[PDB]
């Protein structure tokens, strides 16, 4: 059963969680090719692993910048989790290491680019196109949540398309192993659950709200709560009001009403029956969950590829030297990395 | 239209993560 599968995956996860891999490569073992994106305290690059010729995505984080932004513990969470997980829609760490200046995490490369890019260009996805992606997220969150992990940054920017048109849930910067409630204000304004905004302790139910936002945005082409400034967005999210496009199916609207539910006693994914309330909803009635997990379903969209290491599905970012100081920075802070 | 209001907004590009 699913329960069985998950139990065993947890045994696998806990062993790596309790004894994390460390220092499993070195920078000189990789050829850096192109920046695939940026964040506040680093960048992700396409790299080639020279001894194998494999391409990977290499996340390069500036330790001093991580410290300035108070993201030390969050970054230690990310690496510790990602080295421990294993799931068809995640990119676990193939290698990790650090030097005087930076932290490095090497992951499976997703050549199709961000879902965001394709969503914005095409405008909106059909309900079937949306459901295909949504299904993969439902399973991933089932997996993560069963490991007592909370993900906390679902959005199209953070869903990478692979060569077969399936997705990888990336950007584990805010992911945290927590059994009770937690309090950190983090995520992306459009995707924040009202509990987070209202400075309440919160739990994994915020990931199910975020799912509601994502399915809406995918199917509408814009999110349920938007404005020019965050503060106006926060006002809309808390208010208790959402409007659906007239082209939204009846089933879709009902699912979204149950995901975008301010009342935790009523929010799908948070009830007694957990994720099955989502899996067994009518909007998912055509979804064969095993076929999705097995990646046997035909993707409704598969990206264009010239070949290995092709990056045409990514935007261009300014390239900047990777400089390695002669002095070790922030040694104690990142001792366990 | 809501679409037009979105496209005319300042938040159609990549959205940054927030944290306290
Ligand atoms: N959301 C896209 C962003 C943004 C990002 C996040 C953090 C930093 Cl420090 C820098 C940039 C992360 C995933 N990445 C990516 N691309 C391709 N294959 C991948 N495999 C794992 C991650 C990844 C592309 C870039
Ligand atoms: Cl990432």
């Amino acid at each position: 059963s699913v329960k069985e599968f998950l139990a065993k995956a947890k045994e696998d996860f806990l062993k790596k969680w309790e004894n994390p891999a460390q220092n499993t490569a070195h920078l000189d073992q990789f050829e850096r090719i192109k920046t695939l994106g940026t964040g506040s305290f680093g960048r992700v690059m396409l790299v080639k692993h020279m001894e194998t010729g494999n391409h990977y995505a290499m996340k390069i984080l500036d330790k001093q910048k991580v410290v300035k932004l108070k993201q030390i513990e969050h970054t230690l969470n990310e690496k510790r989790i990602l080295q421990a997980v294993n799931f068809p829609f995640l990119t676990k760490l193939e290698f990790s290491f650090k030097d005087n200046s930076n932290l490095y995490m090497v992951m499976e490369y997703a050549p199709g680019g961000e879902m965001f890019s394709h969503l914005r260009r095409i405008g909106r996805f059909s309900e079937p196109h949306a459901r295909f992606y949504a299904a993969q997220i439902v399973l991933t969150f089932e997996y993560l949540h069963s490991l007592d992990l909370i993900y906390r940054d679902l959005k199209p920017e953070n869903l990478m398309i692979d060569q077969q048109g399936y997705i990888k849930v990336t950007d584990f910067g805010f992911a945290k192993r927590v059994k009770g409630r937690t309090w950190t204000l983090c995520g992306t304004p459009e995707y924040l659950a009202p509990e987070i905004i209202l400075s309440k302790g919160y739990n994994k139910a915020v990931d199910w709200w975020a799912l509601g936002v994502l399915i809406y945005e995918m199917a509408a082409g814009y999110p349920p709560f938007f404005a020019d400034q965050p503060i106006q967005i926060y006002e809309k999210i808390v208010s208790g009001k959402v409007r659906f496009p007239s082209h939204f199916s009846s089933d879709l609207k009902d699912l979204l009403r149950n995901l975008l539910q301010v009342d935790l006693t009523k929010r799908f994914g948070n009830l007694k029956n957990g994720v099955n309330d989502i899996k067994n909803h009518k909007w998912f009635a055509t979804t064969d969950w095993i076929a999705i997990y097995q990646r046997k379903v035909e993707a409704p969209f598969i990206p264009k590829f010239k070949g290995p290491g092709d990056t045409s599905n990514f935007d261009d970012y300014e390239e900047e030297e990777i400089r390695v100081s002669i002095n070790e920075k922030c040694g104690k802070e990142f001792s366990e990395f | 239209t809501t679409y037009a209001d979105f496209i005319a907004s300042g938040r159609t590009g990549r959205r940054n993560a927030i944290h306290d």
